[PDB]
């Protein structure tokens, strides 16, 4: 029930996406 | 366009600001960390390592507010990245027209092998669309990477 | 040819894990 996107949590998310890329191909 | 102002500037600096609340001026492992511990995760050092250096110039680790800005608007391990940006546009588009297309996005994503809807992508573009026409251009694409 | 990966490689990395997070936070 998100009412409106705030700028800070969405740098975050995608930040959270550069981890996510890295994990997955290196994950031995 | 035929003008600069400063609203620029203090836009990226405040941008900068925000995760660097230490006052130093640098965005190194401990603080993506710190951040991450505060609301509620634990990462794992390596991949907070790695994340930053792909892009990195001196592959150093500590972000200083020009090599945090680099990230942000100009991009890789290179000088004068604004043009490996209009490049990376012109692999993903099939024209380039400083704009990137929704179906764009999807074929050149499907063409590894990733059938997925095109409605999770749009999500992600209208959640910090400028222009609103269904593309994403130098400016939308840095600033929606760059919310502030 | 080829041997190191260029920034278009590290985009569709980052492309693809961005659009996951998308699937991780909102989808029900
Ligand atoms: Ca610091
Ligand atoms: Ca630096
Ligand atoms: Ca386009
Ligand atoms: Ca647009």
């Amino acid at each position: 029930g998100s009412h409106k996107k705030t700028d800070s949590e969405v740098q975050l998310e995608m930040i959270t996406a550069w981890k996510k890329f890295v994990e997955e191909k290196k994950k031995k | 366009a035929d003008q600069l102002t400063e609203e620029q500037i203090a836009e990226f600096k405040e941008a900068f600001s925000l995760f660097d609340k230490d006052g130093d001026g640098t965005i190194t492992t401990k603080e993506l960390g710190t951040v991450m511990r505060s609301l509620g995760q634990n990462p794992t050092e390596a991949e907070l390592q790695d994340m930053i250096n792909e892009v990195d110039a001196d592959g150093n680790g500590t972000i200083d507010f020009p090599e945090f800005l680099t990230m942000m608007a100009r991009k890789m391990k290179d000088t004068d990245s604004e043009e490996e940006i209009r490049e990376a546009f012109r692999v993903f588009d099939k024209d380039g027209n400083g704009y990137i297309s929704a179906a764009e996005l999807r074929h050149v994503m499907t063409n590894l092998g990733e059938k997925l809807t095109d409605e999770e992508v749009d999500e992600m573009i209208r959640e910090a669309d400028i222009d609103g026409d269904g593309q994403v251009n130098y400016e939308e694409f840095v600033q929606m990477m760059t919310a502030k």
